[PDB]
């Protein structure tokens, strides 16, 4: 896998645990990769997608802390109500 | 008016002149929002 | 301690101090230091070279150069060929201190020798008998007896770790062999503080006998304050005890 | 993996171990405040109490209990819940004031009719006489609790700063204050009728002061619990570390397998 | 860069890419010359094969050669051999990570992490030195109070605390910097900003001289010049 | 004996003689004084040990000689001289906001603490 | 969801996802409590362990190795038992009597069992 | 171990901390199995020892699982499984 993954411009990395945690099926996005980006995709796309890819990054991190069951802060509470989303 | 009632708005008006602390403030202040459970059922949680 | 975090810098430090004792006509303070410079890049050596020379040790030293370049048999045999330097010093009852910096390339080179002389890999894919190349080379520092002579080397090796990893298995050999071992402490680098070493993971077993009889009156104290002001930072890490402050100014300053 | 799954769960635990420390940390910084206030308004408390002891007081049934809406300090939610529970099977047709969101869950579940007024938003701040006031002008005017045989209020009682225990006391009514005995050698005059203040005013300063007792052993615990999550992390920490290092293990013994295996040939 | 530096006389400035197919390269053929290859099954002779490339970039008293060499950091370890023999082969480390590009700022580089050994406190002043301090002690303020922020929230910290991380943030939005070659891999045109103009911009957003502009027009501009402008965009 | 309390700070927990205001009236406390409960009145109100005095500014509370002789004054908070002109100022605008009618009443009971302490 | 159809794949999914938060949530309740989780958290985790309890279904021979009598249960009855589970409409009995039995009706005598 | 688990009829796995803790030598019964069940022993010691197998796997999940609160059927069993 390593040599191959120097000699690919992507990696498209699934998670099992994500599978079962229902996406069927299920692509974990922290471990992919397209080097190539959003010249090979259509520019309405690109536009809609745009802080699609922000909110997910954010929803990663608050996530993580957020499984504690505490009643956190809104701001990050509103990252993770609509990052479950 | 309330005893407690009349008590508290003269205890809230002993934190003016105006030399008192923050904690006579803090001391002063309330924000909440009494939840009418009425019947399991909750009519609105206004504010208390 | 952790990889070129002026690893070079604080053995360098010691040099410097004893340009101060070498200038002492008392020729058991007439350390004749060396520098062993394994796999060390000809600039970083340059650095080294060029330092020496400002604060004038150049007059005593010796840099033995395995360059970076340099081949690995050169590499391997280059503390043993050092040693040999330094036994003619200590034989001779002078006193002198040999630097190996840093075995630890040292011992990659004696891997890749004996990988390609075909002779077994063995734990953490080092040869076996690292173990007893490394032993045969401490066993030269040594402080003679007077009936041969007074003098002696000391040697200081460096050993560079991988992340703080003293479990590998070259740190461990040596630090069996190895008497007092210093322990540079990286979050400590990083948070600043120059010289980094955290003293809980330093021991010195050559003690007070190596110590100067003012300094030790004047320093049980010292590591006993330290101590405390370590195992009392997490109690301020919380509004505790004016008795937990006290100690902590104490250690701070 | 082994490894991966090993390594995954001990992140997660390190995660933890970071925010149980912080949250025991800002628990102390509190706790200093929260048993400071708790003397000042038990002397008060003590001295009103003063009063009902000579008077000889000693008073359809109102429950109050005390917890933040804040959640983990401990199980000061549900130990005081439990305690409640108990009561309400001294008193079935007990009507159930909870003030803070985590009290309220516990008895909501297992009563949820009993619960008529409940009250939120007061767990954030440390106890305050504004909110004692008017929890109590709310509980006079709308669940006119002087016309309940008796009103018992539940806190936690911060025995030791290492225990909570949950306790609770009763609010003498006006009609107690009324029927006691001594209150001739405390004179007073029909005109200002005493009970009808002096309930009034005894329901927030007890309220008040069984609000300081619960915070008190509320944030003492926090502190205290925080701690000892910390510790078990630790542990697990440690659990995960040796089977790490196990798993390493494995690796480089098949790896000199691989390179005995390739020699010999 | 042998040529350029000797005979032409010249300094020069060598980039390589990356530096981890050199080693793997060297893995290959290490098998196949029937050298048993050594760990992480790298070449045995793989020390003294960097030692000579890097060796032979150096300054020398006809020319200086600059190499930059990037390196692919297979699994993001560093502890990987062939990592962490260039990690002591090097001068100045710089690390780029995926998160910092995430947050959208350009370079993606690790704040912490990027460290050079020519950086030192009267090698760029001791003026640039007590700056990047400051920046260094702001940006670990600003990571450990994340954690109260993350539950607890911002505010139960001091004003002082709370500022220390406004700034981290503006600090965080003024390393954003777009790039001209960011002109088809952002479509935004690039920003060039003097040495001592970057010691200057960042001196007064310590000094809180622009604490009253906002964090968002600090990002992906340029110098103070920009941002000042890019003040009044957000203003309009 | 006094014990002056408040769920705020211990103020005077022998106090040879008070002066209170009680809805009584005012009230004067003085060694062996005979047992009552009075509700005190929002006041003014003095404190002597000896002959040295100090004078509160009291939230109205109850007021009880004890058997034992001891004067629970029980307030929410009270010198009051220290805290003192806006206040005034701001009081008439609070008997302006008397014209909005609860909220008239409690302008009221800010208007009536003024006069008390503008007194002193 | 065709070949055993959209019902039972759909049950099948809801099993899945719920077996995978319940291993999730097994390092909180370690280093805290299991009542120091969310209601809704909290109930996803007692019907995981009532699933774990239930899944253990007796088989002909194996009655030798357990003592237990030997439990076969319908396609049919299958799909049926746990549609009501994860309704939770048995959910309030014994974990007990979900231990070691096969379809939900054995499931509710096996609690007459135990209650007495 | 595992290729010779496998051939085996069972296995009787020891358990360390029980060891110190007053059974020397002490018998791991979770990590203890027979394969070949009571059939190879006479009734009485069949009808007495039915079930003792899962009580004690019964005994031995109410600990694992105290680890907050449980109903008094799980102590009754753990008391039981106890003594």
């Amino acid at each position: 896998p390593t040599n191959v993954i120097s000699i690919t411009d992507g990696q498209i990395f699934l998670e099992a645990e994500l599978f079962y945690k229902g996406i069927r099926p299920a692509i974990n996005v922290g471990l992919s990769v397209s080097r190539v980006g959003s010249a090979a995709q259509v520019k309405a796309l690109k536009q809609v997608a745009g802080s699609l890819k922000l909110f997910l990054a954010q929803y990663r991190e608050v996530a993580a802390f957020a499984q504690f069951g505490s009643d956190l802060d809104a701001s990050t509470k509103q990252t993770l109500v609509r990052g479950e989303r | 008016i309330s005893y407690a009632a009349y008590l508290n708005v003269a205890a809230q008006a002993i934190r003016s002149t105006e030399l008192q602390t923050a904690s006579v403030l803090n001391r002063s202040q309330t924000d909440a929002f009494y939840t009418q459970y009425k019947n399991a059922s909750e009519p609105t949680p206004i504010t208390k | 301690g952790d990889r070129q975090t002026g690893k070079t810098a604080v053995a360098l430090d010691t040099i410097l101090n004893q340009k101060r004792w070498n200038n002492g006509s008392d020729e058991s303070k007439k350390l004749y230091c060396v520098y062993v410079a394994v796999g060390q890049k000809r600039s970083t050596v340059a650095q080294l070279v060029q330092t020496l020379e400002q604060h004038d040790a150049m007059k005593y030293s010796i840099i033995v150069a395995a360059t970076a370049s340099e081949a690995a048999p050169l590499q391997y045999l280059a503390p043993f060929t050092a040693a040999s330097i330094g036994e003619w010093f200590r034989d001779n009852g002078k006193h002198a201190l040999i630097v190996y910096d840093d075995l630890s390339k040292q011992a990659v080179a004696y891997r890749q020798l004996s990988l390609l002389l075909r002779r077994p890999p063995g734990r953490e894919a080092y040869p076996g008998d690292v173990f007893y190349l490394h032993s045969r080379l401490l066993e030269r520092a040594a402080k003679l007896s007077e009936k041969e002579g007074s003098g002696s080397l000391t040697a200081l090796p460096v050993i560079e770790t991988q992340g703080g990893d003293v479990s590998a298995y070259i740190p461990t050999n040596v630090i069996s062999i190895t008497d007092g071992q210093i322990f540079l402490e990286a979050e400590l680098f990083y948070k600043g503080i120059r010289p980094a070493i955290n003293v809980g993971l330093s021991v010195s077993r050559v003690g007070s006998a190596a110590q100067v009889k003012a300094l030790k009156q004047v320093a049980g104290s010292l590591k006993l304050f330290l101590a405390q002001y370590r195992e009392v930072a997490a109690f301020a890490q919380s509004d505790l005890d004016a008795s937990t402050k006290q100690t902590l100014v104490r250690g701070e300053r | 993996a082994t490894l991966k799954e090993v390594e995954m769960r001990l992140k997660s635990i390190k995660n933890i171990e970071k925010i149980t420390k912080t949250m025991k940390i800002v628990a102390s910084t509190r706790l200093s405040k929260a048993e400071k206030a708790k003397i000042s308004a038990k002397k008060m408390d003590e001295a009103e109490q003063l009063f009902y002891k000579n008077a000889e007081t000693k008073n359809k049934e109102l429950i109050v209990a005390i917890t933040s809406d804040k959640g983990l300090c401990g199980s000061i939610h549900s130990q005081l819940a439990k305690a409640v529970r108990r009561h309400l099977n001294d008193q079935p047709n007990a009507d159930i004031v909870t003030i803070g969101d985590k009290i309220k869950m516990q008895l909501l579940r297992t009563h949820p009719n009993n619960i008529k007024l409940s009250i939120n938003g007061i767990g954030k701040d440390a106890p305050t006489f504004q909110e004692s006031a008017l929890i109590a002008d709310k509980l006079l005017s709308v669940m006119k609790a002087g016309t309940y045989p008796k009103i018992s209020i539940f806190y936690n009682d911060p025995v030791s700063s290492l225990s909570f225990e949950p306790s609770e006391k009763p609010i003498f009514n006006a009609k107690t204050i009324e029927q006691s005995p001594s209150f001739g050698k405390f004179e007073i005059d029909t005109d200002a009728n005493v009970p009808r203040d002096l309930f009034e005013y005894t329901l927030a300063n007890q309220m008040l002061t069984a609000m300081a007792q619960g915070y008190a052993a509320e944030i003492s615990a926090r502190r205290n619990a925080m701690d000892n999550a910390s510790k078990n992390a630790g542990d697990m920490i440690n659990r995960y570390s040796i089977l790490y290092n196990r798993t390493r293990q494995a690796v480089i013994t098949n790896e000199l397998v691989d390179i005995i295996t390739g020699a010999s040939s | 860069a042998e040529y350029f530096r000797d005979e032409e006389g010249q300094d020069v400035l060598l980039f390589i890419d990356n530096i981890f197919r050199f080693t793997q390269a060297g893995s290959e053929v290490s098998a196949l010359l029937g050298r048993i290859p050594s760990a992480v099954g790298y070449q045995p002779t793989l020390a003294t094969d960097m030692g000579l490339l890097q060796e032979r970039i150096t300054t020398t008293k006809k020319g200086s050669v600059t190499s930059v060499q990037a390196v692919y950091v297979p699994a993001d370890d560093l502890t990987d051999p062939a990592p962490a023999t260039t990690f002591a082969h090097l001068d100045a480390t710089t690390v780029l990570s995926r998160g910092i590009s995430e947050l959208g700022i350009y370079p993606a580089v690790d704040p912490l992490d990027s460290k050079s050994r020519l950086l030192d406190a009267a090698v760029v002043g001791q003026e640039h030195y007590d700056v990047a301090s400051k920046v260094q002690e702001t940006l670990q303020t600003y990571k450990s109070l994340q954690d109260i922020i993350a539950i607890l929230g911002m505010d139960e910290l001091s004003e002082q605390d709370k500022l220390t991380v406004e700034r981290a943030r503006k600090i965080q939005r003024f390393l954003s910097q777009p790039f001209a070659v960011a002109e088809v891999f952002t479509g935004i045109p690039g920003k060039l900003v003097r040495l001592k103009d970057t010691v200057a911009s960042f001196k007064a957003v310590l000094e809180g001289k622009y604490d009253n502009i906002p964090e968002h027009a600090f990002y992906m501009v340029g110098g103070i010049e920009d941002v000042v402008a890019k003040a009044e965009k957000l203003a309009a | 004996k006094l014990q002056f309390a408040l769920p705020h700070e211990t103020l005077y927990s022998e106090v040879t003689q008070v002066n209170l205001p009680a809805k009584s009236g005012r009230i004067g406390v003085l060694a062996n004084h005979v047992p009552t409960v009075e509700q005190l009145l929002p006041g003014v109100v003095e404190v002597m040990e000896g002959s040295n005095s100090k004078k509160f500014f009291i939230s109205g509370g109850f007021a009880t000689v004890q058997p034992d002789s001891q004067l629970c004054v029980t307030a929410i908070e009270a010198p009051l001289e220290s805290f003192s002109e806006n206040i005034k100022n701001l009081l008439a605008e609070a008997k302006k906001n008397v014209s909005s009618s609860r909220e008239a009443a409690e302008a009221a009971i800010q208007v009536e603490v003024l006069e008390n302490l503008q007194s002193v």
